[PDB]
């Protein structure tokens, strides 16, 4: 039937019109780059946030560095439940994990350490990396410095802890300040060198809520964590 | 206040729920059955139809 | 003998690398894959590389067999672009992880795919035009010398495969250092770590690719140059019956430094 | 007080379980023991639709069992031609976190959804053949799941912050709330004659709702994990859920229990689907392990196996007369099974 | 239906000893992680330890080392959780949180809205 061939050629242009469109929108998607953001109320990820710009179930940041996209997703307005809406972050390149390093006793460091084991040993996000952004290391360093909150009442392991042999001590800074920041990074790090795997790392940076630095230090993580891939794809890592 | 009002509610509905008729097990599945087979032959799934009326062939 | 060898290594090409193309051919509409592409393109050189080689199993006629050969070359220079396209591709990919995935597409890849086969083909009957290539006093018999002058193999060599081997070797040696400071970073992380509480994996991969390339036609340029250089020296048994067999042989383990040892290629295999 | 509530409630829970107790005479497996297995079931895939640039979260069969839409993580919804793979429409998401689609029963409509706590409607007819979005529905503090229609101006919506809703589309607000529920509400559906609808909420326990009154009439329990799907039988007297122990259970409106357990020894993944046949003789579930099963509705056995995808398979349907089922995967393929 | 009833607090001298205990049915107690939380007055909920499905893989809270002492027998379906020298700072309710799904390694079971698979709770006291 003449009507019934016009019928699939006007069906059959209107699906090449899609498919060119898509094969448009293919490409943007490919360049792009998204980060989940975690944290949490004591952690400055607000400040941070705020850095990075300078009842929504989500916010989005955009933000360009050299030419390249980089989408930042925030969740927010949902409960405090997270193994059923932590799935939907299968697929981004990276996760921003930023904890206060000068919140030790409630326990907030060991909550967060938990959130990290958690997050870490999950099935869905088994070969994404995470940016540990070790935040307010001012406070950590002005309550250590001066003042009788010890460490080892809450980590009694600290009492034989010394700075590794790899430590970069800041010129101007106490051995006591140095020696608290690398055990917390160095607690930080033996959940996540543990795996033994090879599909993701970790990446920590000593960070302060007003630094300048942050988008700098997420856009080389994120070349890292590709050159990484790469290599270990063609077999030379 | 939150508590009791929590309690008080979960009461309330127990209660109305546990207020209710029910059926022998015997006879539900003696009705799912008779549903089953009366529908039997017209479930192109179960019966496969043959190609000529098939539309993804 | 001679015919029976060259009859079992062209069907031993033929088979693997058609294996390989229709394993990575559904693997291509499975996934995307654009760095597919060069690995089925690999394989189609190489298969067609193995029927050219069987096309010659007749005698063992001037313009006849100044075809057949033309077509041998043209499908083992097409077989050597095809590795230099990947090398470049893995290069780009580490080097400009972020720009490579901002540019590469099906489009570059079909493109550069048919400008391979085109100046493979050119360079394959170049000889045939150019009148200093072509020999002269043909007596009834052909062979690769018979009809094509040393001239040509050297210039090929001057302006082939050894420039592209000096490309081949500076990619995967700058691919070396990259891996090298990754490894150390992540030694380092893992000491650290395991307080709290592969070394030699780059250079043998990287070895192998470099002696997999170089070890294919070097020997055969190299006698041909001497060949040219010397004329007492009566290098044309060896080298049209001993020193060619090798970047045909290439063919055959191009499959599985390509194809086999990718992790998607050799489940793809298994599956089938 | 309190513990004097707390011991009440004790009691009744005592009280509804003897009743149950009371109630059950004989199995489903006992009653439908001499009738003859349905065999093997060997399904084919008929199509393969390709255009989603990510992974699939969801699909939803139309009226007429020829058109059907799909969501994806790209952020796109597409309208598909069944018998002859033409797509029919793209329409772009502003969020690209969604969780649930849906068609009208009239097929002018979708509703899209997701993580940022709305689904939309979008017009389908317009008459400049723009497919506009029509109508935006918020007032859900959490993550939406579902989002079904019941005419073209009625819609209820699951939601991740415990609670379902009714929605008249018109003026855009809410009608009845559907509290009870202690988790998150994870799947959704429609009685036959669409006066009741069932949920099962992450705590182990479907419910059974009234629509026009807005209370829970029944409450189900028997699941050890969260609940990830459920479907209404066919004739509207029982339902079947899917959850994360990697077992699926049979149960009754009238009995108030449940009459059987879908599960192997060598199953040890989550469902993420269930879907009844036409005759409502095989259910068919999607698990985590890539694979569908196809069970035996009364007798408990497995059929079949619907083993096409390579990635998780994360949405199910059954056309509207039996002709043929879609899976969407993880791996962004649409499959047709017949 | 899931259910956790935890039992044998109490009030107890500073310096001694005690033990819960948590009964779990309607549920395979072998395929899960067990696990313990406490919240003190005036504060938020707080994890104590936990334990593995086979019972080998044991891990506690850094303020609690080397005290306290957690055991569970799957042939019973019980959890243990022995307290020795107790402080003034362990005043609280404990609860009997267990993970969410079988087979995993992963948990999320603190949460301050009910988390569904988690007890009732046992009072402990600590005063001279
Ligand atoms: C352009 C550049 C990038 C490049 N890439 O690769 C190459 N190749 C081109 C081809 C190679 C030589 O190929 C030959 C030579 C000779 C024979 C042959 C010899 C004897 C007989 S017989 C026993 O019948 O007389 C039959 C054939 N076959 C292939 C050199 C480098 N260039």
């Amino acid at each position: 039937t003449e009507d019934q061939r016009n019928e699939e050629k006007a069906q059959r242009e209107a699906n090449k019109k899609i498919e060119k469109q898509l094969q448009k929108d293919k490409q943007v998607y490919r360049a792009t780059h998204r980060l989940l953001l975690l944290g949490a109320g004591e952690s400055g990820k607000n400040t941070i946030v705020k850095q990075m710009r300078i009842t929504s179930g989500i916010f989005e940041t955009k933000f360009q560095v050299d030419k390249v996209n980089f989408h930042m997703f925030d969740v927010g307005a949902q409960r405090d439940e997270r193994r059923k809406w932590i799935q939907c972050f299968n697929d981004v390149t990276a996760i921003i994990f930023v904890v206060a390093s000068s919140s030790y006793n409630t326990n907030r460091l060991q909550a967060a350490l938990k959130l990290f084991d958690s997050i870490w040993n999950n099935k869905w996000l088994r070969d994404t990396s995470v940016i540990l952004f070790l935040n307010k290391q001012d406070l950590l360093a002005e309550k250590v410095l001066a003042g009788k909150s010890k460490i080892e009442d809450y980590f009694p392991e600290f009492a034989r802890y010394t700075t590794p042999e790899d430590a970069t001590p800041e010129p101007g800074e106490d051995p006591r300040v140095t020696r608290a920041k690398y055990f917390i990074r160095d607690e930080f790090l033996r959940i996540s060198t543990a795996s033994g795997d090879g599909r993701h790392y970790c990446y920590p940076h000593f960070t302060c809520s007003v630094d300048t630095e942050n988008i700098r230090r997420v856009f080389n993580d994120c070349r890292d964590i590709i050159q990484r891939m790469h290599l270990r794809q063609y077999e030379l890592l | 206040t939150a508590s009791i009002a929590q309690a008080r509610k979960l009461v309330e509905q127990l209660k109305m729920e546990a207020n209710i008729d029910r059926i022998k097990v015997s006879k539900a599945a003696a009705d799912l059955m008779a549903y089953c087979e009366a529908h039997a032959k017209e479930d192109p799934l179960l019966t496969p139809v043959p190609a000529s009326e098939n539309p993804f062939r | 003998s001679f015919g029976v060898i060259l009859a079992v290594l062209a069907s031993l090409i033929i088979a693997t690398n058609t294996l390989v193309a229709v394993a990575v051919l559904l693997l291509i509409h499975k996934n995307d894959g654009v760095s597919l592409c060069f690995t089925l393109n690999l394989a189609v050189a190489d298969t067609l590389i193995g029927v050219a080689i069987s096309g010659l199993l007749t005698d063992q006629q001037k313009t006849l067999c100044s075809l057949r050969m033309a077509f041998v070359t043209s499908s083992a220079a097409a077989s050597v672009l095809t590795v230099m396209l990947i090398t470049f591709d893995r290069y780009l990919a580490i080097k400009q992880p972020f720009r490579y995935l901002k540019i590469m597409s099906g489009f570059v890849a079909g493109a550069c795919i048919a400008g391979l086969w085109l100046v493979s083909y050119l360079i394959g009957f170049l000889p045939l035009g150019i009148p200093m290539f072509q020999q002269t006093a043909y007596k009834g018999q052909c062979s690769f010398f018979a009809v094509f002058h040393p001239h040509f193999v050297l210039t090929l060599s001057c302006v082939g495969f050894f420039p592209a081997m000096l490309l081949f070797v500076f990619f995967y040696c700058d691919m070396l250092k990259i891996a090298s400071m990754h490894s150390q970073q992540i030694r380092k992380m893992e000491h650290a770590g395991a307080m709290a509480g592969s070394d030699f994996k780059a250079l043998r991969t990287v070895s192998v690719l470099i002696g997999s390339f170089a070890l294919s036609w070097t020997p055969f340029l190299i006698t041909g140059i001497v060949q040219v250089a010397c004329q007492e020296c009566h290098l044309y048994l060896v080298l049209e019956r001993y020193l060619w067999l090798l970047g045909v042989g290439n063919s055959l383990l191009n499959p599985l430094i390509y194809a086999y040892w990718q992790k998607e290629v050799r489940l793809q295999l298994y599956h089938m | 007080e309190l513990d004097q509530l707390r011991q009440e409630a004790e009691q009744l829970k005592n009280q509804i379980r003897d009743a149950r107790k009371a109630c059950a005479d004989a199995t489903l497996s006992q009653i439908t023991n001499n009738i003859d297995p349905v065999g093997r079931i060997q399904m084919r895939t008929r199509r393969t639709l390709r255009g989603h640039l990510a992974k699939i979260y969801a699909m939803h069969w139309g009226t007429d069992s020829r058109l059907l839409v799909s969501a994806s993580q790209d952020g796109k919804l597409i309208i598909w031609d069944s018998y002859t793979t033409n797509k029919v429409h793209a329409i772009p998401l502003r969020s690209s976190w969604v969780m649930t689609c849906a068609y009208a029963p009239s097929g002018n409509y979708v509703a899209c959804g997701g993580l940022d706590n709305i689904c939309s409607i979008y017009n389908l007819k317009t008459r400049e053949g723009n497919v506009r979005v029509s109508r935006e529905l918020a007032g859900h503090t959490g993550y939406l799941s579902c989002c079904r229609f019941l005419d073209d101006n009625q819609i209820v919506t699951s939601s991740g912050d415990t609670t379902c809703a009714l929605w008249d589309i018109e003026t855009g607000q809410q009608t009845t709330t559907f509290t009870g529920h202690t988790g998150d509400v994870m799947s959704l559906s429609l009685a036959p004659d669409t006066r009741l609808f069932v949920s099962g909420a992450c705590d182990a326990s479907a419910k059974l709702w009234d629509v026009r009154e807005g209370m829970c009439r029944q409450t189900f329990t028997g699941h050890e994990s969260d609940i990830n799907a459920i479907c209404f039988f066919p004739n509207g007297n029982a339902f079947a859920t899917g959850s994360d122990d990697a077992t699926c259970r049979l149960f009754d409106l009238r009995a108030d229990q449940e009459l059987m357990t879908y599960s192997h020894d060598n199953i040890i993944c989550g469902i993420t689907s269930v879907s009844f046949s036409k005759s409502g003789r095989l259910l068919l579930a999607g698990y985590d392990d890539f694979n569908c099963n196809v069970w035996d509705a009364l007798k408990a056995d497995r059929a079949g196996v619907l083993a096409g995808h390579d990635n998780r398979v994360s949405c199910l349907g059954v056309t509207d007369d039996g002709m043929a089922v879609a899976t969407g995967s993880w791996d962004s393929f649409l499959k047709i099974w017949n | 239906q899931v259910q956790l009833q935890e039992s044998g607090g109490g009030l107890v001298q500073p310096g001694g000893s005690l033990r819960l205990s948590c009964a779990a049915s309607g549920f395979t107690f072998s395929n899960y992680k067990m696990n313990w939380v406490r919240q003190a007055p005036g504060k938020g909920l707080e994890w104590v330890s936990d334990i593995s499905q086979s019972g080998a893989s044991i891990s506690y809270t850094g303020s609690v080392k080397g005290r306290f002492t957690i055991s569970r027998d799957n042939a019973k379906n019980t959890l243990y959780l022995q307290m020795n020298s107790l402080k003034p700072e362990d005043t609280a309710v404990y609860y009997c949180a267990r993970c969410p799904a079988p087979f995993t390694r992963d948990c999320f079971d603190v949460t301050s809205t009910t988390y569904a698979y988690r007890g009732q709770g046992t009072q402990v006291t600590v005063s001279s």
